[PDB]
């Protein structure tokens, strides 16, 4: 009971920091896959027109 | 008894030392993870805006020989 206190009232300290730093993370790893995912769609559609030329 | 009040003072203060040097530890590896992911992001970002430009140019030829 003691270590759960102690582990809790540390994590409680100055935690805005850790938490603007990981919804940070959060939202540049969702922007990173949905970047990522419109590369492959873009790539896919230049290769399709590309193919539509000829 | 003073003996008692001293060495959970002790434990107090050693809790607190290795929180805040775990809490500092945490602080930068999460800066680390966001200045990667930035660079990432800008790589990706700049591939997408250049995909996108060559897709219109594309779009626009196909329009052109209509
Ligand atoms: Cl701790
Ligand atoms: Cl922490
Ligand atoms: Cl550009
Ligand atoms: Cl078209």
């Amino acid at each position: 009971e003691r270590n759960k206190l102690a582990a809790a009232k540390c994590r409680n300290r100055r935690r805005e920091l850790t938490d603007r730093l990981q919804a940070e993370t959060d939202q540049l790893e969702e922007e990173k896959a949905e970047l990522e995912s419109e590369i492959a769609e873009l790539q896919k559609e230049k290769e399709r027109l590309e193919f539509v030329l000829v | 008894e003073r003996i008692k009040a001293e060495r959970k003072r002790l434990r107090n203060r050693i809790a607190a030392s290795k929180c805040r040097k775990r809490k500092l530890e945490r602080i930068s590896r999460l800066e680390e993870k966001v200045k990667t992911l930035k660079s990432q992001n800008t790589e990706l970002a700049s591939t997408a805006s250049l995909l996108r430009e060559q897709v219109a140019q594309l779009k626009q030829k196909v329009l052109s020989h209509v």
